[PDB]
RNA sequence: GUCUACGGCCAUACCACCCUGAACGCGCCCGAUCUCGUCUGAUCUCGGAAGCUAAGCAGGGUCGGGCCUGGUUAGUACUUGGAUGGGAGACCGCCUGGGAAUACCGGGUGCUGUAGGCU
RNA sequence: GAGGGGCACCACCGGCCCGUCUCGCCCGCCGCGCCGGGGAGGUGGAGCACGAGCGCACGUGUUAGGACCCGAAAGAUGGU
RNA sequence: GACCUGGGUAUAGGGGCGAAAGACUAAUCGAACCAUCUAGUAGCUGGUUCCCUCCGAAGUUUCCCUCAGGAUAGCUGGCG
RNA sequence: UUUAAAUGGGUAAGAAGCCCGGCUCGCUGGCGUGGAGCCGGGGUGGAAUGCGAGUGCCUAGUGGGCCACUUUUGGUAAGCAGAACUGGCGCUGCGGGAUGAACCGAACGCCGGGUUAAGGCGCCCGAUGCCGACGCUCAUCAGACCCCAGAAAAGGUGUU
RNA sequence: UUGACUGGGGCGGUACACCUGUCAAACGGUAACGCAGGUGUCCUAAGGCGAGCUCAGGGAGGACAGAAACCUCCCGUGGAGCAGAAGGGCAAAAGCUCGCUUGAUCUUGAUUUUCAGUACGAAUACAGACCGUGAAAGCGGGGCCUCACGAUCCUUCUGACCUUUUGGGUUUUAAGCAGGAGGUGUCAGAAAAGUUACCACAGGGAUAACUGGCUUGUGGCGGCCAAGCGUUCAUAGCGACGUCGCUUUUUGAUCCUUCGAUGUCGGCUCUUCCUAUCAUUGUGAAGCAGAAUUCGCCAAGCGUUGGAUUGUUCACCCACU
């Protein structure tokens, strides 16, 4: 016997999707290819997100894409996500950027075109920049699900802020004892 | 069960020592806390307003809040599994500054005017400090006289 | 018998439910008789409108 | 217990110190037609019994007996409750006691 | 060389007794008309300057008592960790590290800040 | 070497909306009032701060149903 | 002899009948038998069906008519 | 209880630090005071050893435990009742203690060579079949290896 | 419907909500039907603030007057008092006396304690008001600190010139919002008498009544010491005050095995075993003249009966030996 572990030892990411795509796996074979042969570290990044869940890749609105490259620097490099760009209704004009997507929306690769803009797949990102020299790459907001505001300490906590599970929002459902202090306690 | 009431297992911790009991100092009450001074809890017996808990009597903790006549201090609190920074409201009385960082802030300063000390002058100080060493190969003396026998010495009652 | 954060629910099952229920397996088959009884109606009625 | 039978304290209707007639607080006739006791009685009534539970494993001897403070300047008349701990004993307005007293037994 | 007013540390500063105390001061001291307070101008409050170092107060003394500090007690008593050590046990010795307390004996006995005065 | 722009996320500060509380002055008129609107501070909320949901499938967990299987002493209804 | 006995006839289930033993009422009686409600309920006993690989417990906290049971925190695994 | 250990508990051993200059304030206030905040600027080698860390969601089983040193309570005592610290057993085979839940060694994929641990080496039974060293001991009830499975006070001109 | 805990259950007690000292092994935590006690109140002052004062006890004096009356002087580090249980704390004081008072009032958050780091209760540090007291600094939102208490629903009272009362108005009522009270002591909170030997079910060796096991207080049977008793004479025979043991034929104590069952007293019948020997064999010692007894040794070979009363084990009596 050597020593008295509790045998984490097995690391618990991704090495492959679980996806049964054909043409997600094609572009797997393209970037752990690349990751493995051109010694950058941003297709070491591009790999490891085409491996991640749907929930992992969250979508990223076409206001974000544009506010996050109206910074100083970012005029002529190219939008990458590994994700969806929806459109934001919110916005009013687009301008002639250059992204790089899986899958951009209809109405998103509508409004990009017109404003001269130019959508790229990873396939033709990769003959491009084929180390991602002269790429920003973003994300959309993975904590802007609502599943992640039931999650937290406990509603009944101190100081919780944490939404709990009703079956109908509304009076009578969930307000009386423990929520206020006449009826009882606040928490 | 075993009496889980405030003020419990304090006959002897919550006393004035030996022969050092009446009014308390009056230095005591010009010290001057500010935010994040270091200071150690031991609760005293004649002021009954502001004493902690037994849970934070010998322990030290920073200070976050300055009051009329109290301190808020955050101090970590041993709960079974885990601990946790607990932040307690403590009158002046109570605390005093902990000298515990004060070896570090002499020797902050000790060093930031030694270290310029050889730069202008091209050495290698090296004021990492080392624990202590294994003695140097010296050389004894017995000048003159005998190194002197000793023998265990017999049993009596 | 509850467990961790889940809702709170009143499934409304604590009655006979077992001997009224309904199978929706005719609904094809009464959705081709209704429109036979709209077809043999239509040329009865063979001049005039459908839908009255 | 003794307290005063006037005392000069806070009224929130003008935000001042103004003196109060203190009385005792009485329960007061219980109402028909409120809405429990609406519902105890279409419930009650029929046949099935006592249909709610009364209590009979009494054990406390005192109350908590509060005082009603009235404030006494006119146009005012702001009424409110204070409460004391609990007391077997209750005098409201009698004998102050001095301490020079022959008082044996 | 000391003091007065205010202090910090609160006995090396206290306690009992005995000597000494220039000059300023501190004080005892002499009075109740006012201010004020009493059973009582004793205290407390108020007017002083006829006397006094007698006391307080300050220095110093005591093979002083305590107090402070150090040896001795003692590597003793306890104790960490260890042993297929001993012993019928109670308890014990050793290994590896840490290490007291009383009697007994020795030495000390106020130190200082701010402001003002004497010499 | 250094510098720059900083995704997501985390911590903090600031702001915003709704309820209440203290403090205060100003503004508007389908008509001048036991009217309407605004301010500044502190607080309560499952909020805003450039959206992530929906439908479908599967896996796990829990619940209601005979509910993993078998087991009472009973109670009731109508009869022989 | 308050005798023994046949066939006829009457009384039925919280009812009957009882010189009283809770006796007897079709081998069933301190509440019959048949069918249904019904697969009633059980924190309680018993059982719970193929292989290999990897990780791996707890018998403790707090509350409960709680003490052979739960809820809660700890311990675990899985997913990232 | 004056004194007062050993063992133990907290904290500190840096850039989230050190320093300089400036601006805000409705707080503080003799004071351009005090303190907070804010902006800009200056220089990183700051105990030993070891290690890759951070964080979120979902979550089963369990909620009768028992044992041994050490420290302890009740008890005459108990393979008794109840606690503290650590290890183990339960969940765990293997070598040894003849026997065995927990002792002592050591933890385990399937095998070959080597070497040991605890324990042993007359014969069961592997290995003293050594020309082993020094002493002690005679039992008509000898003795014989942690836990551990049997003894005391008292006594002997028995022998050393 | 008929509480729970429980060295089985019951009776008893409350370890069922809580506080103090100890256990507790020098931070904190820590169990038992462990030990020593306490609580369900009391207080318009025993709350608040300021002033002046010093306590318990002792010594020495003073008409009655003495251990204890009141008066005075000196000593007096808390030996007093602080409402009550303890522990801590406190002297121009937190104690005594006096003068004023009501901060024991209004309002929002945070923090602490138990703790899951939920609530109640208790508490701490503030802040915004309105006040008290003091010359002022200040102190004060109950008691010198550690305890003194209580959800939902329902009810009651108070609060705003509030909100809703269902087509629109007015009014009464009712419902709301905000916070006090009327309770759950099984104290995180049900609404509750038995009996069963006529009894039934699900279980439980988690749990008694029997043996067996650990233990030996107790019962028994032994030693060691020797003040004595024995005319004298400690030890022929005994032996106090002690003190060390054994045994498991007494009774407990415990709860390991057994609750899908180990047939539970006594007697009768019958076999074997033990020795701590009553008798029989061989012996040693007497306070052994003989006879008879008594005390030890090797020794369990061989015997240890017949009856009356009693279900008896045990007892007790008659008779034989
Ligand atoms: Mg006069
Ligand atoms: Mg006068
Ligand atoms: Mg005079
Ligand atoms: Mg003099
Ligand atoms: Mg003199
Ligand atoms: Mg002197
Ligand atoms: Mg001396
Ligand atoms: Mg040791
Ligand atoms: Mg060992
Ligand atoms: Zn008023």
């Amino acid at each position: 016997g050597v020593d008295i572990r509790h045998n984490k030892d097995r690391k618990v990411r991704r090495k492959e999707p679980k996806s049964q795509d054909i043409y997600l796996r094609l572009l797997v074979k393209l970037y752990r290819f690349l990751a493995r042969r051109t010694n950058s570290t941003f297709n070491q990044v591009v790999l490891k997100r085409l491996f991640m869940s749907r929930t992992n890749r969250p979508p990223l609105s076409l206001s974000r894409m544009i506010r996050k490259m109206k910074l100083p620097g970012r005029e002529n490099k190219t939008a990458v996500v590994v994700g969806t760009i929806t459109d934001d209704v919110r916005v009013q004009e687009v301008p002639k950027l250059k992204v790089c997507a899986l899958r951009v929306t209809s109405r998103a690769r509508s409004r990009i075109l017109r404003a001269g803009g130019k959508i790229l797949t990873f396939d033709q990102l990769a003959l491009d920049s084929p180390k991602g020299c002269g790429t920003v790459l973003l994300s959309g907001p993975r904590k802007g699900r609502e599943v992640y505001r039931h999650f937290g300490k406990a509603p009944g906590t101190p100081h919780s802020h944490t939404k709990p599970y009703v079956r109908s929002k509304g009076r009578k459902f969930e307000r009386a004892r423990g929520r206020r202090a006449s009826r009882g306690y606040k928490n | 069960t075993n009496t889980k009431g405030k003020r419990r297992g304090t006959r002897y911790m919550f006393s004035r020592p030996f022969r050092k009991h009446g009014v308390v100092p009056l230095a005591t009450y010009m010290r001057i806390y500010k935010k994040g001074d270091i200071v150690d809890i031991k609760g005293m017996g004649t002021v009954q307003k502001g004493m902690p808990h037994k849970c934070y009597h010998g322990k030290t903790g920073r200070v976050y809040n300055v009051t009329q006549h109290a301190v808020g201090i955050v101090v970590n609190k041993q709960v079974k599994g885990k601990i946790l920074a607990k932040r307690i409201n403590v009158r002046i009385e109570h605390i005093k500054h902990s000298k515990s960082r004060d070896s570090f802030l002499k020797r902050v300063k000790e060093n930031d005017q030694k270290k310029k000390e050889a730069k202008e002058k091209g050495t290698w100080v090296q004021l990492k400090r080392q624990p202590a060493p294994p003695r140097e190969a010296h050389f004894v003396r017995t000048n003159g006289k005998e190194p002197e026998l000793l023998e265990p010495i017999p049993y009596e009652f | 018998a509850p467990s961790r954060n889940g809702m709170v629910l009143k499934p409304h099952f604590h009655k006979d439910w077992q001997r009224r229920v309904a199978t929706w397996f005719n609904q094809p088959a009464r959705k081709i008789r209704r429109r036979k009884a709209r077809q043999a109606k239509a040329r009865r009625i063979a001049p005039r409108p459908a839908s009255g | 217990v003794n307290v005063p039978k006037t005392r000069r304290t806070f009224c929130k209707k003008c935000g001042k110190h103004q003196p109060h007639k203190v009385t005792q607080y009485k329960k007061g006739k219980d109402s028909l037609y409120a809405q429990g006791k609406r519902r105890y009685d279409r419930k009650q009534s029929g046949y099935g019994g006592q249909t709610k539970p009364i209590f009979r494993k009494k054990a406390k001897t005192t109350k908590k007996i509060v005082l009603r403070l009235e404030c006494v300047e006119p146009n005012c008349r702001s009424k409110r409750m204070l409460a004391i701990k609990r007391c077997k004993h209750f005098e409201l307005g009698g004998d102050k006691k001095r301490k020079g007293q022959v008082i044996q037994f």
